[PDB]
């Protein structure tokens, strides 16, 4: 997680370093309500890096990013947002855990 | 966003700071007082000279 802003919009950024078997395109998801992704699929070029946008509820996020017949355990610490009030509805599924 | 920081009242010397947050890049802030003035509230009582 190169950046995380716990916010209604997709304030969270994560880079996935990949070593693909062949370049192309394939999907990305999170099998959990912890994080909701902005994008559905990403393009890959042999071995390199790709960017995933997401919105989150957890202050101490941790989620399994499922990507292209695999999954990677993304984890990090996240910071509060800027504005008290925003002009759009929630994008990320609320969850009980917001602990230290 | 409200931020506050004491700035030493020296003339000619600069002062720098960075304001940052968990999801926002560092925003630099710089101050330089080139001349600090101390004007007192004054009124004239009289004027005197050689007689």
């Amino acid at each position: 997680l190169n950046e995380c802003v716990y916010s209604s919009d997709f304030g969270g950024i994560a880079t996935v370093k990949y070593s693909a078997s062949k370049s192309g395109k394939c999907a990305v998801h999170v099998p959990s309500g912890t994080a909701t992704l902005k994008e559905a699929a990403v393009e890959l070029t042999e071995q390199g890096s790709a960017t995933i946008h997401f919105s989150t509820a957890n202050i101490h996020p941790e989620f399994r990013l499922q990507i292209c017949t695999s999954y990677v355990t993304c984890k990090g610490d996240c910071h509060p947002p800027k504005d008290h009030i925003v002009t759009h509805p929630q994008y990320h599924a609320q969850t009980f855990t917001a602990a230290v | 966003y409200e931020h506050a920081t004491t700035m030493p009242s020296q003339a000619g010397i600069s002062y720098n700071t960075i304001v940052n947050r968990a999801g926002y890049a560092p925003l630099p802030i710089s101050i330089t007082p080139t001349k600090i003035k101390l004007i007192p509230t004054v009124n004239l009582e009289y004027v005197t000279c050689h007689y």
